[PDB]
């Protein structure tokens, strides 16, 4: 009976679905090689605003490795080598392959997808 | 305080009332027991100003004008029969001296025209048609208690003479001559638009009136959600009228619901709500007119506190666009109004559902609004350790919902 949910779903079965302000990650977002005004981060916080609170939390999972949201917000949010900020750098590699994550540094790798479409099916498919 | 400051300045009065308690009210009074018995504008503008007045003696000389040739002023009269059967029961304590002629000048106003079935429908007589595309019995007046005059629209006497002449012409059952008197009035009107639309303007008012205080039947709620339904643009008047006699109606609700379609997120009333608010929250989409959508949200709210209602506002997901009200509207006192009139509604649907309110956010939305007004009002006030009324009751009902 547990078993149908997925790995992601059983934490949210057991913690439930975090209230993911979306707002707060962006005022708490590093970008690398994007910059704030880069095209594929508009098309990348559109997706990310669109998402439901399921898809935010799978997200939020996928990235940071938890649900859990920190009481002092994002800029809190810890990584493997100190208090490490959430971050998005542009995969240079083929743009036909899926966005990678790195929990331990919050670290989301994106190909420089050519269209919404396309980076939100992707983005979806891997949450 | 400001009320006296206005009373003072009324008391060039008709230029003010265009601009727009007891002895204010008493003159009131009075000029209606003058006009009735440079003169309609002024009892016109003392009716449109005292249905703002009652909402935040009149009775009988109020009955007397809605016996007039001019539809204006019967419009008015009835707008302030509206008003205060709508938000306090004064007319329905009243007595039997006058409280039974007014209900029978109404009864008589709302009673039925045919509806669809034979041709008399409220959507057809809004459009055109050309006047050749209604029934060819829409100008002829057969009153019976025998007359049967023919063409009312060929003559072109004024229809208070027209009805003198029938009161010396024939003996006219007594203290019942208003119902020939509407419908000459009707007949008279129906053979061009401004007068159509009037005469179905002050039917719906009218119905209202009989409600929230035999006219009601199987096609009206059909025949009503087509007014709203037409394309026109013209007709926000109208519309709004219709939406208010729906919303007397409430207080059949299976039937409005399954008709305008709220258990739908597609849906006449879902799509319509869903329009109005982003031409609110958006400047590129022109607003809908502040009258048709307070009209929306009454009846949104007024359904919501049915049981019925509520759940047909979740299942067309309401709750979306009403936090989207909530989160993204300006800090203008109808946009601040309308910001507490979602809440409310928000408030309603609560009640039985949680899971769209929190699935959207909505107590982060909430507690955001709450900052921004307080924030807004930090201004005006900045000690920590008068409110405007319109951000203290949005304040007041989000509070309440917290």
């Amino acid at each position: 009976l547990i078993s149908i949910f997925t790995e992601q779903e059983l934490e949210l079965l057991i913690s439930g679905l975090p209230t993911i302000d979306i707002d707060d990650l962006k005022s708490n977002t590093e970008y690398h090689k994007y910059q704030s005004n880069s095209i594929q981060i508009q098309w990348f916080w559109r997706a990310l605003r669109s998402f439901d609170q399921a898809d935010r939390a799978k997200f939020l999972q996928f990235v940071t490795g938890t649900s859990k949201v920190p009481l002092q917000g994002f800029a809190a949010l810890e990584g493997m080598n100190g208090i490490q900020k959430f971050q998005i750098h542009r995969d240079d590699r083929s743009t036909d392959r899926l966005p990678s994550a790195h929990t331990c540094f919050n670290q989301l790798d994106l190909p420089a997808y050519e269209s919404f479409e396309k980076l939100r099916h992707m983005l979806l498919l891997a949450i | 305080a400001d009320c006296r400051a206005l009373i003072d300045k009324l008391k060039d009065e008709q230029l003010l009332l265009e601009l727009q308690w007891v002895d204010l009210l008493d003159r009131f009074d009075g000029i209606l027991a003058d006009a009735g018995q440079q003169l309609k504008m002024l009892l016109l503008a003392v009716l449109n100003f005292t249905a703002l007045l009652i909402e935040y003696s009149s009775i009988e000389h109020l009955t007397t004008l809605l016996a007039s040739s001019d539809m204006q002023v019967v419009l008015a009269v009835l707008n302030l029969l509206y008003v205060f059967s709508k938000r306090s029961n004064y007319i329905t304590r009243l007595g039997s001296d006058k409280r039974t002629p007014l209900l029978t000048r109404l009864q008589h106003l709302a009673e039925s025209w045919g509806g669809k079935e034979n041709g008399f429908g409220l959507a057809e007589c809004c459009r055109d048609l050309h006047m050749m595309k209604y029934p060819p019995s829409a100008t002829t007046l057969h009153f019976e208690f025998y007359i049967h005059i023919e063409q009312l629209d060929k003559i072109s006497e004024s229809p208070s003479e027209i009805m003198e002449s029938l009161t010396k012409m024939y003996s006219i059952p007594k203290d019942k001559q208003m119902l020939l008197f509407t419908h000459i009035r009707l007949a008279h009107g129906f053979s061009n638009h401004r007068k159509r639309l009037q005469a179905v303007q002050a039917r719906l008012h009218a119905i209202s009136i009989l409600v929230y205080s035999s006219i009601l039947y199987n096609g009206l709620i059909e025949e009503l959600v087509d007014v709203l339904q037409i394309t026109d643009k013209q007709l926000m008047e109208i519309k709004a009228a219709s939406l208010r006699t729906l919303t007397s109606i409430v207080h059949k609700l299976s039937s409005i619901i399954d008709c305008t379609g709220t258990a739908s997120y597609h849906g006449f009333l879902p799509v319509l709500v869903r329009n109005c608010i982003q031409a609110m929250i958006d400047p590129s989409m022109d607003p809908y007119p502040h009258q048709f959508a307070t009209a929306l949200f009454s009846f949104l709210y007024h359904l919501a506190s049915y049981d019925a209602g509520g759940e047909a506002l979740v299942s067309c997901g309401m709750m979306e666009a009403l936090l989207k009200v909530i989160k993204f509207l300006g800090d203008e006192q109808d946009q601040i109004t309308f910001v507490t009139r979602a809440v409310r509604v928000v408030d309603l649907i609560t009640n039985l559902d949680m899971a769209a309110f929190q699935s959207h956010s909505g107590l982060s939305i909430f507690i955001y609004r709450l900052e921004h007004e307080v924030d807004l009002c930090r201004k005006e006030c900045p000690f920590v350790i008068q409110c405007i009324p319109q951000r203290a009751a949005l304040l007041k009902s989000m509070l309440n919902f917290l």
